[PDB]
DNA sequence: GCAGACACTACGAGTACATA
DNA sequence: TTTATGTACTCGTAGTGTCTGC
């Protein structure tokens, strides 16, 4: 596809030299397949999870594993309310993600794992985004799991697996994907722009790319293929860095809340934060945006930035606890002003 | 065989069951007579209510008449009022099935029937009290069993009508004949104080120290140089954070410098280390030293309850991080 | 039931059948039993903690008002059983309604666990209680009285079950000795007592589990030994060196002693802290703010508890709750 | 050998004695003795009891050696017995210490035989034998014109007054919408002896019965052609559906007056 | 089995409208509506157990002495109001042709009319509209917010209110010159705090104290019936030395069995009812209460939570 | 350019009221032998196809194969308006958008024309696997019918097993068990009330009761039901017609 | 006798409220 | 487009059984 992202993708273990040990503990559980506990990959996102995942399969499996069919499901709810959701199935395993409602996932999970569980000899289940589940899913999961294991495995993905409960934690074997080092990000961006064709004369834009990727090497390539794009095919040492248009409007609403405190610029972040709400960013990371770009200006004081963290972990706290996610963003940008 | 160590070590009988002392001589006393309670088993995950329930049906009745005298209700299959007040009671109400001569000759059958109820937290407070009557009144014909790792969420009556069981969470002292065995039956070389670090890792989570023990195994198997596991390799599976990034970061909190802490949380963060064994990391290093004060353990001591608290309602763990490592450094 | 008695827990081996037989509420059945001597019996409602004897005393009034074949000429109406509007328009109009089938005496509705019915039920069943008054009684069940309807509660009597005395359930523990031909110590029968709680459902079930503990029911006897370790609770002398630990030595040997404690016999952390929360009770405090703070970061702990997390970050609060909260001089 | 073998003759019987009570008793229990299969059973309302008696002479081969209890869910049991055709003959076949029936359908016009079991159940209603046997009035008329007043007077109201007074019989069921009184006397038809109507009259009865219950009491006409009802104040009345070897009696207690 | 004696809630109900007593104008309408005839639509609400049903019977039946028994409709929740049934029903009493005097209605009594449905009650506002020359509709609910605002519009509102304790004394002198019964001052002066206005409560306690005891005194009528909650949770919540509500909590509602839900909702109700504090302290006292109930009714239900919400109360009382 | 005269209009009723509820929209793809149509339920787990040769017809003419894309609710509604006597006259014109059933009486005090439009129905992809199976077995539709409702009375799968010329529908649920055996009967006095056998090899299917249920109202087509089973293969239950048969096509489901 | 024509109970699906 | 179980109500629906008359 035009996209550089997806079609430049380890397919196997041999071809992820990221990371050492991570490599050589995925090739000791796929020598033998036979006794294959149920994996938990944790970590930061957009470190390759999937891939890791994927190329594990295919080193216990076999080969077209990545054959995957787009499969469509029907589902029966309360009333009249009838949501599909297509799932995304291949030879040897299954693919399934919380996109539906998040109310009522606990029913499709549930089907799903009694259907497959029916009909080498196991066939894996792969969970993305698994943070996401409601705790009752995670709940009627554990038995589900527990009961089955001769004929199902689940390898779960999950970045920040606190919302994961602990008996799930307690019966998947974990492990952790740490994130991609500068040298690293360097050294997959130099074989893209050689494999590929762009005229660069210096490796510091690659470095800067790395830099401020913040360890994403999705989001790296995405800037290298914007920018490349935007550049004719050819960086420039002393190229701007190009960022997503919602860091863009977080950080005006930040310097905002900086250099103003009053009610009617609240009343502008109210319209501001609806607009970004209605933009599909969910809230969390919404809230964790704004908290560092807040302690990142130096016009605040110490104390300032403390009590802004601290707020700022009440109202995560919050956010957690709660389902319209624009009050307690509202909530805290007030409190901020207030200790502003 | 080709099953996972923890599906394929799990015990058959009740003497498999390591600690849990109580429980089980209670219920293996029982199995002679015929006055089983209604049983609440609860504890942390991983003690062995599952197991043990199942040892005892294995026990009293034996494969053949466990698929007749028994009903399991989890959370895989729906669990509300009309379910308890339709199904259950319907089962409840059945005579007790017919045993053959064979289980007559060698199992003590009793003359009652077994309903387990796995994960009976998650019911709602109308399915309880929906099956409080229906568990005082068939009685005499069937026996409920609640299995719960929150005994808060059921309601008082049912705890007032089941027989309570702690299930006592499992350490170094109580479950390391059981990590000795599994590791003599499988043929794993370990130093003398692995199998002590695997169960000091877990807490009261032996599952969870089969699963390490078996990794660890499955990776000296791989490398192949018949080595014995060390603490270190144990130490760096289960997502134990080495001690130097410890004494690191306790090295950036003493120094203040709140962008100096920002900047060693994010790249900690990169890292990928998980915010529970890092807050517990903390503790254990700070409440045990003795280089600090009263007032300094008494204030970190909440500090870090409050972060463990925050971070078991899901939540953010880098702003939980920073926020404790913020107010640490202020102290 | 199947195969007799000798069969069945000692929860419900051990029922009262008669009046007579229940403890602990002295001033309830004196009233009820004058009640039915002189012929009058209004609607009545109990109202207490479970394990009182609610549902046994009006159990055994219905069976001393009619006799041995009480279960069929009264009709009880449980949560187990469906209570919706539907029931009470159908089933409990036309019981009320119609003349008994087996003698002449009125009709006695037990509705059991009352309180889990819907506001439309109770409504549509306070008509039917003040029309058939002439010849027909209710009795009401109920464990919580927010949940039911100030009419309906402006219709029925007030019945109050305190918990259970001392003396009832010392009773109570003698006479299940004397039909099981077990022997009990009098510390352990204070122990019983206190793990309690007005509860004598769980010193049945205590009681049924030491004697299983036991490994000869004869010839031996329950101490404390076997009632704690049984019931998996704290002895007194655990909690207050606990205390002690706490409130006087540092805090290296303090929680090297509770972790030793909690390891010696499994303690939870729970029973640990309910017990320090009782014994700090007595204590006496010359400043109020220390109460404060006990009592509100105890209570955080134990919510954080019931949500569950890690015990040793636990433990260590409590410890530092307690020596922060008795630090600013008592 | 199965302990219990009770044969049915013309097995359309025991689903015509299952659908006489089926709608008004949900939970039946059945006491096999080596005299006969008796039941009896009383509703959720505790209204109207069902008390029930099949003697050795309805059987082909009875053989019971021990008494058995056999509480059963009427629903379940009726379903079971629509599994089948009237041609076939039906046999209750039941073990030492029972958790289950077994239902043969078997015919030798073609050879089809059925087996159904029915599961048990733990009613655990020890009950009591009945104990009135004086009453004022006692009438018998036919099943079809009982049925038919009761059907046409319960659409008036819901309550039915069954007045008896010296050779005249007369049911009242004053409604909202209106009236009704039907007066019906004593007569022996000589060419249909089966359409005549007696009564025994002693002293004056004036009881009043819901209508759903009464209704549930003529839903059991297609057992027998005729029923006998003794009336007595103060005592439930009794209608008895007179069978080849038994009898289906109904208890239905009057309403309150005030 | 033993007979039962009626219980003296309807052996001494009234009959006649001057029977009852309470608000003395709205009786005095009710006995002139009684001369005259022409009964207008009304919509009887308050408290439980003021009396509001018996005054409609009486009215009905002073109104129709001679054909209540045909020209009455009494309906209730034990009905089935439905819509079905009450267009049915009530459409073909409206209609029904039954020759009353002159200045008589028929009457369509419905108690209890807060539970009524909507569309039953948009049909029962169409039947009123048609047919009022010869039938009278008359509800009796105890709160008027239900009903939907055109019956209140067709209607003619009348309210009751919570009789004084000289009504209820005056009732209770009254029945006991009935029937004969030894009494204190002190127990009648106890039976009328502990009704608090209801006197239905007030004859069920004195029915129950006599057949206790015989004698109507403080400490028997205090045996039969136990102080009501609301009153000792409000010594609780307003006494301050937060020592001295932890030990009137202790005593007066653990010890004696109350459960803690119960506590919590009666704090609740109390602190919002509370009229002696200033109105910031008891918006601050219902968010701790909330906080409290919210982890009772997540499942934690034990005494230290109800002592940590009275010291959370205290530290805000004394201002930190 | 269709003139398919019928001599009964009951024959096309029965037809119809045997796939009411099994497919809702079917496309009549009518040729010169005949009318033969293919049909998916929404599960996508039952098949029904159905086929009536000329020979039926009192008369027949098609030239041009036409895919006639045509509600079956409409057709029950004109074809309960019909009845005995009446010979159903189906027409259709060179491109016809709407249909005609002409109503033809023995005498003509009434004679009635009514018409129906043609719907758009996608032509569905018309599978021709007719892969062996292994016994095949034919008793009378009714007792099939009382054994299929009595047994899916009991619970909602139900059991078909064959062996030793011995098939035993069993089927498990909650309120008891149902067990019913039939021997290979043959009767000479009356030849079409019989049981036959062809076990070739044992075969244990087990299918849903909603279907089993569903497949039921075709027997009106046919005294007697052929059923055909393969281990692997869908069952096939066949219905006699006078020229042709229909036929169901379920897919066991263990 | 068989096929309809009716009224009947029963099942399914959708709206509405949930503390005074 | 929102909540998210349980309850109650209301409706139209499909079978189910009983009475008339070709
Ligand atoms: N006391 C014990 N003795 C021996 N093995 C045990 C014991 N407790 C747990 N295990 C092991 O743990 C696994 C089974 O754990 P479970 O019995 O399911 O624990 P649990 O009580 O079910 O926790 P949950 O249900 O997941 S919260 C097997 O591998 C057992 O060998
Ligand atoms: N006063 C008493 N005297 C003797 N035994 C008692 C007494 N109160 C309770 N019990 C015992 O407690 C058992 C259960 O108590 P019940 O009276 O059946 O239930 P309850 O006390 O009403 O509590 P709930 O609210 O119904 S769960 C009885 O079977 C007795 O063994
Ligand atoms: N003003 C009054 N005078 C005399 N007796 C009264 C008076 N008010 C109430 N009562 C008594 O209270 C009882 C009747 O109460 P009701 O009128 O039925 O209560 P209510 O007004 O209907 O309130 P609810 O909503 O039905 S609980 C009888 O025992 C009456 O004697
Ligand atoms: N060893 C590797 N060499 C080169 N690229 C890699 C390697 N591992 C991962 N990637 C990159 O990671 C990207 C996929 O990330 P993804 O699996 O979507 O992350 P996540 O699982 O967190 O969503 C691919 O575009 C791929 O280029
Ligand atoms: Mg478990
Ligand atoms: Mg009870
Ligand atoms: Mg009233």
């Amino acid at each position: 596809m035009s996209l550089w992202v997806d079609k430049y993708r380890p397919k196997s273990l041999n071809a992820l030299s990221h990371n050492e040990e991570l490599t050589n503990f995925l090739k000791s559980l796929s020598d033998q397949p036979r006794d294959l506990p149920h994996l938990l990959l944790y970590g930061p996102n957009g470190t390759g999870k999937k891939t890791r995942c994927m190329a594990l399969l295919e080193s216990i499996f076999g080969p077209g594993v990545y054959r995957l069919k787009i499969d469509v499901r029907q589902f029966v709810t309360a009333s009249n309310r009838k949501l599909e959701l297509n799932v995304v199935s291949s030879p040897y395993h299954l693919e399934i993600t919380p996109s539906d409602m998040g109310n009522n996932d606990r029913i499709v999970i549930q089907e799903l794992l009694k259907e497959v569980a029916q009909m080498h000899r196991y066939k894996c289940v792969i969970i993305n985004e698994a943070n996401s589940l409601t705790k009752d899913a995670q709940a009627a999961l554990r038995r589900t799991m527990e009961k089955y294991s001769k004929n199902i495995r689940l390898i779960m993905v999950c970045d920040s697996m606190s919302p994961i409960i602990a008996p799930i934690k307690s019966r998947c074997l974990l492990i952790r994907c740490p994130a991609p080092s500068d040298s690293e990000i360097s050294t997959i961006l130099s074989d893209v722009v050689t494999n590929e064709r762009i005229q660069l004369e210096t490796k510091d834009i690659l470095k800067r790319i790395a830099q401020a990727s913040n360890g994403n090497l999705r989001v790296s390539l995405l800037m290298l293929e914007s920018m490349a794009l935007n550049n004719e095919l050819a960086l420039k040492s002393s190229s701007p860095i190009i960022k997503p248009d919602w860091i863009i409007v977080i950080h005006k609403l930040t310097r905002k809340i900086v250099k103003e405190r009053s009610v009617n610029s609240l009343i502008e972040c109210r319209a501001v934060l609806y607009d970004l709400l209605a933009h599909c960013i969910p809230a969390n990371i919404i809230l964790k945006e704004l908290t560092f770009s807040l302690l990142d200006v130096e016009t605040l004081n110490t104390t300032n930035k403390s009590s802004i963290i601290e707020y700022s972990s009440v109202f995560d706290e919050r956010l957690s606890l709660g389902n319209k996610a624009i009050f307690h963003l509202e909530g805290f940008i007030a409190k901020v002003m207030c200790c502003l | 065989a080709q099953q996972p160590w923890v599906e394929k070590y799990r015990p058959k009988n009740l003497d498999e069951v390591t600690a849990q002392d109580h429980a089980v001589t209670v219920l293996k006393k029982t199995l002679k007579s015929a006055n089983l309670p209604h049983m609440l088993f609860y504890g942390p995950p991983g003690t062995g209510k599952t197991s043990t329930i199942l040892a005892l049906t294995k026990e009293l009745y034996g494969p053949d008449l466990m698929k007749s005298r028994i009903l399991e209700l989890n959370a895989s299959d729906e669990r509300g009022i009309s379910i308890v007040r339709e199904k259950v009671k319907n089962f409840a109400r059945l005579t007790v099935s017919k045993p053959s001569k064979h289980d007559l000759e060698n199992y003590p059958c009793p003359p009652y029937k077994i309903i387990i109820l796995d994960e009976a937290d998650s019911m709602t407070a109308d399915a309880q009290s929906a099956l409080r009557r229906t568990m005082e009144t068939y009685s005499g014909v069937t026996r409920f069993c609640l299995i719960c790792n929150y005994v808060t969420r059921i309601i008082d009556p049912l705890a007032s009508r089941c027989s309570k069981f702690r299930f006592k969470a499992l350490d170094a002292s109580n479950a390391i004949d059981r990590l000795r065995f599994i590791s003599e039956q499988e043929n794993v070389k370990c130093d003398d104080g692995v199998l002590e670090r695997i169960l000091d890792i877990s807490a009261g989570d032996l599952r969870r120290g089969i699963t390490l023990l078996q990794s660890a195994s499955k990776g000296a198997q791989y490398l192949g140089d018949g080595k014995n596991i060390t603490s270190t390799q144990v130490e760096e599976l289960a997502g134990v954070v080495p001690h130097d990034i410890l004494i690191e970061i306790v090295e950036k909190v003493k120094s203040g410098d709140f962008d100096e802490i920002k900047k060693y949380v994010n790249t900690f963060m990169k890292s990928g280390w998980s915010a529970a064994s890092v807050v517990n990391q903390l503790h254990e290093y700070y409440i045990t030293n003795d280089n600090f004060d009263t007032n300094f353990k008494n204030q970190i001591s909440w500090l870090l309850f409050t972060t463990d608290s925050r971070l078991n309602n899901g939540t953010n763990e880098h702003i939980q991080l920073l926020n404790l490592l913020v107010k640490i450094s202020q102290l | 039931e199947k195969r007799s008695k000798e069969n069945l827990p000692w929860v419900e081996k051990y029922r009262p059948e008669t009046l007579d037989e229940v403890y602990g509420q002295n001033e309830v059945i004196t009233t009820v039993r004058k009640f039915v001597d002189e012929g009058k019996l209004p609607h009545l409602l109990f109202y207490g903690p479970p394990g009182t004897g609610k549902t046994s005393t009006i159990v055994a009034l219905a069976r001393e008002i009619y006799g041995k074949n009480y279960s069929n000429m009264v009709l009880e109406l449980n949560a187990s059983d469906d209570r919706g509007i539907d029931v009470v328009r159908n089933q409990i109009k036309d019981f009320a309604s119609t003349r008994q089938i087996f003698s002449k005496g009125f009709k006695l509705i037990i509705l059991d666990e009352a309180d889990a019915m819907t506001n439309a039920a109770q409504n549509a069943l306070r008509r039917v209680i003040e029309r058939y008054t002439k010849n027909t009684r209710f009795c009401v069940l109920a464990n919580y009285a927010h949940k039911l309807t100030p009419a309906l509660l402006s219709r029925c009597t007030r019945f109050r079950f305190q918990p259970l005395p001392q003396e009832a359930i010392e009773r109570r523990i003698a006479n299940v000795l004397v039909h099981e031909k077990l022997k009990l110590s009098p510390n352990a029968e204070k122990a019983l007592i206190e793990l309690s709680n007005g509860d004598m459902r769980r010193v049945l079930n205590v009681l049924q589990s030491c004697k299983a503990t036991l490994d000869n029911p004869d010839e031996d006897e329950i101490s404390d030994d076997v009632i704690y370790e049984c019931c998996g609770a704290p002895r007194p002398s655990d909690l207050k060196a606990v205390l002690k630990s706490i409130l006087e030595d540092d805090w290296g040997t303090a929680h090297y002693t509770l972790n030793k404690v909690r390891s010696a016999k499994g303690l939870a952390l729970i029973d640990l802290i309910e017990g320090i929360v009782k014994i700090l009770e007595d204590y006496e405090l010359q400043n109020e703010e220390t109460r404060v703070h006990l009592l509100t970061k105890l209570a955080d702990i134990e919510y954080s508890i019931s949500k569950g997390g890690n015990d040793q970050i636990q433990g260590s609060a409590v410890i530092g709750a307690i020596k922060a909260s008795f630090e600013n001089e008592t | 050998a199965s302990m219990l073998e009770a044969k049915f003759e013309e097995a359309s019987l025991f689903k015509r004695i299952i659908d006489g009570f089926k709608d008004c008793v949900q939970l039946v229990n059945f006491q096999c003795k080596e005299d006969g299969i008796i039941a009896q059973a009383v509703d959720d309302s505790r209204v109207l009891l069902v008390s029930l008696e099949i003697g050795v002479e309805a059987f082909q081969e009875y053989r019971c050696d021990h008494p058995v209890t056999l509480g059963m869910d009427l629903t379940s049991l009726s379903k079971i017995l629509r599994c089948g055709n009237n041609t076939d003959t039906l046999t209750l076949i039941a073990d030492n210490t029972p958790d289950s029936i077994i239902l043969l359908f078997e015919d030798t016009k073609k050879d089809r035989i059925a087996e159904y079991s029915l599961k048990l159940m733990d009613i655990d209603a020890d009950f009591l034998k009945i104990e009135e046997l004086q009453y004022d009035s006692t009438l018998s008329l036919p099943s079809s014109e009982f049925s038919k007043i009761v059907r046409d007077l319960s659409q008036l109201s819901d309550s039915i007054n069954i007045m008896i007074t010296k050779e005249t019989i007369k049911f009242v069921a004053d409604g909202d919408i209106g009236s009704g009184s039907v007066i019906i006397k004593p007569f022996v038809d000589m060419e249909h002896p089966e359409t005549s109507i007696k009564l025994e009259m002693d002293q004056p009865v004036d009881l009043t019965f819901g209508a759903k219950y009464l209704l549930d009491i003529i839903k059991g006409s297609s057992l027998s052609d005729r029923v006998g009802i003794r009336l007595s104040s103060e005592a439930p009345a009794l209608f008895q559906f007179d069978l080849k070897s038994g009898f289906l009696q109904f208890f239905l207690a009057p309403k309150f007056n005030d | 089995t033993l007979s039962l004696q009626l219980p003296w809630v309807e052996k001494y109900r009234p009959q006649v409208l001057s029977d009852i007593v309470g608000n003395k104008e709205t009786i005095d309408r009710l006995q002139q509506i009684a001369k005259d005839g022409n009964m207008p639509h009304m919509i009887i609400s308050g408290m439980p157990g003021i009396g509001k049903t018996t005054s409609v019977h009486c009215l009905a039946h002073e109104l129709l002495g001679r054909s209540y028994a045909d020209g009455v409709l009494e309906l209730n929740a034990s009905d089935d109001r439905g819509i079905d049934v009450v267009r049915n029903q009530i459409k073909h009493f409206a209609q029904k042709k039954l020759h009353l005097p002159p200045g008589k209605h028929k009457i369509v009594i419905l108690d209890e009319a807060d539970s009524m449905t909507a569309g039953a009650q948009q049909a029962l506002r169409r039947t009123m509209e048609l047919y009022s020359n010869s039938t009278r509709f008359a509800f009796a609910c105890n709160q008027s917010n239900k009903i939907i605002e055109p019956l209140q519009s067709r209607c003619a509102i009348l309210r009751y209110s919570k009789l004084s304790d000289e009504d209820v004394l005056k009732r209770l002198l009254q029945i006991i010159k009935l029937e004969d019964v030894k009494y204190t001052n002190d127990g009648l002066e106890a039976i009328i705090f502990t009704a608090e206005g209801d006197m239905r409560q007030a004859i069920n306690n004195l029915q129950s104290t006599v057949a206790g005891h015989g004698l109507v005194n403080a400490d028997n009528v205090f045996k039969i019936v136990d102080s009501p909650h609301p009153l000792i949770v409000k010594k609780m919540l307003l006494a301050s030395n937060l020592e001295d509500s932890i030990q009137i909590l202790r005593t007066d509602l653990w010890k004696k069995g109350y459960s803690s839900i119960d506590i919590v909702t009666t704090s609740f109700r109390v602190t919002k009812n509370l009229a002696q504090v200033k109105e910031s302290v008891r918006l601050e006292m219902i968010k701790e209460i909330g906080l409290t109930h919210m982890r009772i009714l997540e499942g934690v239900g034990t005494y230290l939570q109800l002592a940590s919400m009275l010291a959370k109360i205290h530290k805000l009382n004394n201002k930190a």
